[PDB]
């Protein structure tokens, strides 16, 4: 049920940022990316994440210009939201 | 003209015409082995 | 073909057709092999079924 | 060998010889080799300038924090698309210039931007990109170091010439004239401006070390003398073509990037990114041409990016 | 076609026109498939079933 | 299939001088097959296969 | 060529053995080399 | 074949001894160089030790 | 044909082939020193 | 394993022929092989081994 | 004879060839001893 | 070890153009084995020692 301009598995920025639309099907065990523990980290928490843009769960991000995440994803350039 | 005999002529035609369908089945193998792994048109 | 297609070797000589037949083929399958390496048909530095050297 | 026709384009006024010579095969494969990445989608150019809401942003000051964002993703792909951001970026701390690669960038930045904005009359208005260099890679492929060339015994001093070297093109010429006049800035004119003999000191040597540059330039680009001479009179500026004016900027582009931004890097790079004699892998008319008459066919990919123009 | 057309090989030597006759063809055939090959009828470059090289 | 009279061959043609130009050929031609193999991805001295011998060092 | 039709039958017989010999071994090299670097 | 050494009869034992000789001698020479083209180099390896690094 | 007789032709073989067998027995053995030190394969 | 008639070489190859050619040939792959020798690591001359006899002077 | 030594003349030459050649090799061999002491190759 | 029959090579190779070859070998391999040397470190002319002869 994802919209038009979701992230798709093609984009080749998802591909290297491993992106993934359910942050339990990712690798964000391996990257032990700092802020929080790997088990904690998607995308409604990081600070890219644009909640001004798009609806639901499907919302903006910064890496991702004119496209929509999913809220539970998450990829390799995962940054504590501290704002 | 060539210095062979009527039978001598008839002979070697024997051989050539033998020889070179041979020669051109192992040609029309070739092919199509390399038709099966690599199509080309 | 005719009945008498094998008088063809009271006008031609056979050896000297022979060994014309062995040069051009031999030329020809040099050509051809070389023709075809030129190509996309290239089956040499295709990487199929791996590149070897990224083997390395 | 090669086989006709080839494609051939004409170059000065008919019979005069000025005419360009190429196969028709390896131009489409090379402009196969020279596709431009897709420019990534516009962002929301709105909101607070970078410079305000980033920590330690000494370059893209004035950009959105979406532009930024975006560019940030761009130069990923052009430079370091396996490792992703953190091949410039201390893990849990964007702001931190803790390590060597963000460094580099950040000059890499100004690099750009000074292309962009200050040497239009070599890029004109296609400019560069990371990626016209780096191709996706972090070591640009055609970066070059000062080449010591073979070994001598000790009691022989090395010519510098008189081998097969590539960087000429495989004459035997001087073959290493990227120091001396792609980063050093040694004169290349040694034609006369006299009919007669009185007032001129050029030297044949020196002809042999312009004749070995001419040759890496003209193969950086992928074309021959002609593109930017009448060869009956290579001094002569009124015979020459415009390429010939843009090949002049160009070289002093080409010393103004090497001096200036990547020699100063030289204590900052591993030993890796350097020669036998301790320098810096740096640029040359091969790092951004490849051998093509334009980067990328003259694919226009700067444009599509405002961060990489000076304020 | 006339009834004594076979009298031509009283005026013409049979083995000549023969050699004529093969020499002429080996010649044009190599010179055609050069020609074909030089225009957008090529075979070999066509990408045609599959570009190959794209195969990894 | 070979026919029965092709031994006949040796009648037309030397058999020493097919000997010597089949010698001729044959070592001309695995010379050329050896270093075209060679400047392949397919070279089997430059490979570092098993290991890279100059790393060793 | 001036052998008699008795010595083009046993040269003959010699050739061919000697040459399904030679390309004898040249199958057992294809398959050695298959075997270790297939190339298609 | 047990009527191989006719081989005499047809070719020259002396000018083939002589072939074989200088082929040998060639090919050799071709393959040492070859090899020495290669990773697979013995005398530049610096193996057991680099001797110039012994004498730095 | 070449001027050895029969019995020539047949003790300079015999001469020749056991010759060429110790000639590529040290063939061998060089070959397998040389796999046993550096196996390139 | 060498034949016992292995003398009869010299009935059918010349012996003055070949001893100029081994002489010849030993010459010049002993001076090629020299130099192979003098390319790589194993030089013996410019090692500097046991001194450098150039410092002793510059 | 196609060289035209007799017989026993190809004798006594092959005699003291092999002789020679063996001490040939002999002072390679002697020479290889020193070089692989001194500097060994592999 | 030697062989008592050894004189015996001078009724297979000429004595007069074995002399000559020598000296010529000789003197040719001595000029290179001087060039060899001098190329190198163990230069003995261009050496500075005992002292450098070149006055400012
Ligand atoms: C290269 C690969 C080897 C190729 C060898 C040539 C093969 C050949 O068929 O030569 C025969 C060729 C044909 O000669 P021919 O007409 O049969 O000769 C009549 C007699 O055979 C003439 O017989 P001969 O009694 O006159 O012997 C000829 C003379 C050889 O004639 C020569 O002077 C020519 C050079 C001989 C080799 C010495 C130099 C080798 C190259 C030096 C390179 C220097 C680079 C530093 O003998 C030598 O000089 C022996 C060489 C001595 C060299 C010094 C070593 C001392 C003894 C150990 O003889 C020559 O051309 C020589
Ligand atoms: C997709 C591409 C395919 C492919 C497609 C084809 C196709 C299709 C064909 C071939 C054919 C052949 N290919 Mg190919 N080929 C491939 C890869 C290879 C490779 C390689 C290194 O990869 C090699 C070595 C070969 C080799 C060969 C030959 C066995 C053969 C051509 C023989 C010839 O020209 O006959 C010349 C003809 C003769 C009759 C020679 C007769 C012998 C005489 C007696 C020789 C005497 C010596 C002579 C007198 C010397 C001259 C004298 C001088 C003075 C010394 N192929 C790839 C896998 N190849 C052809 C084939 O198999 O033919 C049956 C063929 O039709
Ligand atoms: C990695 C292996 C390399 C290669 C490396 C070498 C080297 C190295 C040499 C040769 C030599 C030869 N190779 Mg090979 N060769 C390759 C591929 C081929 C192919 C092919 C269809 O791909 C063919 C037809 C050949 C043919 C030939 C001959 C022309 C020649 C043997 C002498 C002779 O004339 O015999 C002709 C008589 C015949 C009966 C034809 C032989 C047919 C051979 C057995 C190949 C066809 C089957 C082939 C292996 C099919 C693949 C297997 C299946 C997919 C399972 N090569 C690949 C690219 N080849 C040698 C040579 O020149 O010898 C003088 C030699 O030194
Ligand atoms: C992927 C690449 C493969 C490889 C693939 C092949 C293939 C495939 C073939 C060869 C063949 C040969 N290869 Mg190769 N080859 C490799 C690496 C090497 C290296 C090396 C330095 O690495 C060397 C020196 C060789 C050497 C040789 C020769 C022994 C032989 C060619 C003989 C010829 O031309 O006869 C021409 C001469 C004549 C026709 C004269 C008449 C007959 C003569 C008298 C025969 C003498 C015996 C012959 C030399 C015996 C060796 C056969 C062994 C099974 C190898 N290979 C690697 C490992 N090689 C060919 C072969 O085995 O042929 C049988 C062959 O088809
Ligand atoms: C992996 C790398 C290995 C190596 C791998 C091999 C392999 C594998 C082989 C050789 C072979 C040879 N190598 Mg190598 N080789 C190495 C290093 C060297 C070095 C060096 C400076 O490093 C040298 C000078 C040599 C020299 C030689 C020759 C002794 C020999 C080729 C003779 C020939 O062509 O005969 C051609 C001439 C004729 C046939 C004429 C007829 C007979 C003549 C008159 C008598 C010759 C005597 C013969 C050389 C005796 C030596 C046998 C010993 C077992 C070595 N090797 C390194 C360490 N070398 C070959 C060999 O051993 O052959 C048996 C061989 O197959
Ligand atoms: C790091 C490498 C080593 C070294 C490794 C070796 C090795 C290993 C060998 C030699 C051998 C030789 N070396 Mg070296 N060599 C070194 C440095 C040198 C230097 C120098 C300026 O530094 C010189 C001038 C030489 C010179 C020579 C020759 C004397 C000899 C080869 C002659 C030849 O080809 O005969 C070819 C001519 C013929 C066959 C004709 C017949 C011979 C006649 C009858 C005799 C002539 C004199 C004879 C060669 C004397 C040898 C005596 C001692 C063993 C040296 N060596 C360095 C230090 N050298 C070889 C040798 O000793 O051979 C026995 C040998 O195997
Ligand atoms: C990957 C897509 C990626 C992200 C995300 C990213 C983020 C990022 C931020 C947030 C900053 C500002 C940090 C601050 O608070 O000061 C920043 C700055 C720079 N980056 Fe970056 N970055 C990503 C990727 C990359 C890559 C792959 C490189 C190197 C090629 C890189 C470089 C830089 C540089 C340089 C800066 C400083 C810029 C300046 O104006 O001074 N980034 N990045
Ligand atoms: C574009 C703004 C841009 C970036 C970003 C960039 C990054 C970059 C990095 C991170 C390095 C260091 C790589 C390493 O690990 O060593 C680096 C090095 C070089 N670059 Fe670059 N680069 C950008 C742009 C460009 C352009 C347009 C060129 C060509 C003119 C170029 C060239 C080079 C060179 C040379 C080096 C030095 C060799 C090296 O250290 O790898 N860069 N760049
Ligand atoms: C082709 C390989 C080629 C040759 C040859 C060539 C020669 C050449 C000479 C001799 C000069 C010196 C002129 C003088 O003495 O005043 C010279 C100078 C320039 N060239 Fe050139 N040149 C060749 C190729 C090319 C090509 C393809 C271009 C354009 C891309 C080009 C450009 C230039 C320029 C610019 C100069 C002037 C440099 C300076 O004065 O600083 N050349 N060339
Ligand atoms: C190296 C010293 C060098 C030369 C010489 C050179 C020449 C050159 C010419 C002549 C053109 C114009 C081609 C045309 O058809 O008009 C041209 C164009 C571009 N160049 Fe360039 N160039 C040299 C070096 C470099 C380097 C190192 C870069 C990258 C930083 C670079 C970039 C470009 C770009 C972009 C263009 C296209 C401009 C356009 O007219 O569209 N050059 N170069
Ligand atoms: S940058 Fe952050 S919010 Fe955006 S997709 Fe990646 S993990 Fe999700
Ligand atoms: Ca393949
Ligand atoms: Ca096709
Ligand atoms: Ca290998
Ligand atoms: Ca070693
Ligand atoms: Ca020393
Ligand atoms: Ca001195």
């Amino acid at each position: 049920a994802a919209p038009a301009n979701a992230v798709t598995a093609d984009d080749p920025t998802a591909i290297a940022l491993k992106y993934n639309q359910d942050a339990t099907k990712s690798e964000r065990v391996a990257a032990a990316r700092p802020g929080l523990p790997p088990e904690e980290q998607h995308c409604a928490n990081c600070q890219f994440m644009q909640a001004n843009v798009g609806e639901g769960d499907w919302k903006g991000c910064q890496l991702f210009p004119g496209k929509l995440i999913n809220v539970n994803g998450w990829c390799a350039s995962w940054t504590l939201k501290a704002g | 003209l060539t210095g062979l005999t009527d039978d001598e002529a008839k002979e070697f035609h024997a051989i050539f015409m033998q020889s070179m369908y041979a020669w051109f089945g192992l040609v029309v193998i070739a092919h199509l082995l390399a038709w099966l792994y690599r199509p080309w048109l | 073909m005719n009945a008498n297609l094998y008088k063809i070797w009271l006008i031609l000589d056979p050896r000297r057709v022979l060994v014309s037949i062995v040069a051009f083929q031999i030329v020809l399958g040099l050509l051809i092999h070389m023709i075809v390496l030129s190509t996309d048909l290239n089956w040499l530095d295709d990487n199929i079924p791996v590149s070897y050297q990224a083997l390395g | 060998c090669e086989g006709p026709p080839p494609g051939t384009e004409q170059i000065g006024y008919r019979g005069v010889g000025m005419e360009n010579y190429y196969n028709k095969r390896q131009r489409a494969l090379s402009i196969q080799a020279n596709q431009p990445v897709e420019s990534l989608p516009a962002a929301d150019s709105t909101g607070p300038k970078a410079s305000e809401v980033y920590q330690n942003v000494q370059v893209l000051k004035d950009l959105s924090v979406g532009e930024f964002t975006r560019t940030m993703v761009a130069v990923t792909t052009w430079v370091s698309p396996k490792e992703g951001c953190n091949y410039c970026h201390v893990p849990g701390n964007w702001a931190s210039d803790d390590i060597y690669t963000k460094v580099v960038s950040r000059r890499m930045f100004e690099l750009v931007r000074a292309a962009n904005s200050d040497w239009k009359a070599h890029v004109a208005e296609t400019g560069v990109t990371c990626y016209t260099c780096h191709r996706g890679n972090p070591v640009p492929k055609y970066a070059w170091v000062t080449d010591p060339g073979p070994k001598y015994p000790s009691g022989l001093k090395p010519t510098g010439q008189n081998y097969g070297s590539k960087t000429v093109a495989y004459a035997s010429l001087p073959f290493d004239p990227l120091t001396p006049f792609l980063d050093q800035a040694n004169e290349i004119r040694i034609t006369g401006n006299a009919a007669l003999a009185g007032s001129n000191p050029a030297s044949l040597k020196q002809a042999e070390w312009t004749f070995g540059l001419m040759m890496n330039i003209s193969d950086s680009l992928g074309v021959g003398c002609t593109f930017c001479h009448n060869t009956r009179a290579f001094n002569d500026w009124t015979q020459s073509t415009p390429k010939r004016t843009t090949a002049w900027y160009a070289i002093r582009h080409v010393r103004d990037i090497n001096q200036n931004y990547i020699w100063p890097l030289n204590d900052v790079l591993p030993a890796s990114r350097k020669g036998p004699y301790g320098d810096p892998l740096r640029v040359s008319c091969m790092t951004c041409h490849q051998a093509v008459n334009k980067p990328l066919y003259g694919a226009q990919m700067a444009k599509d990016y405002p961060g990489l123009y000076k304020t």
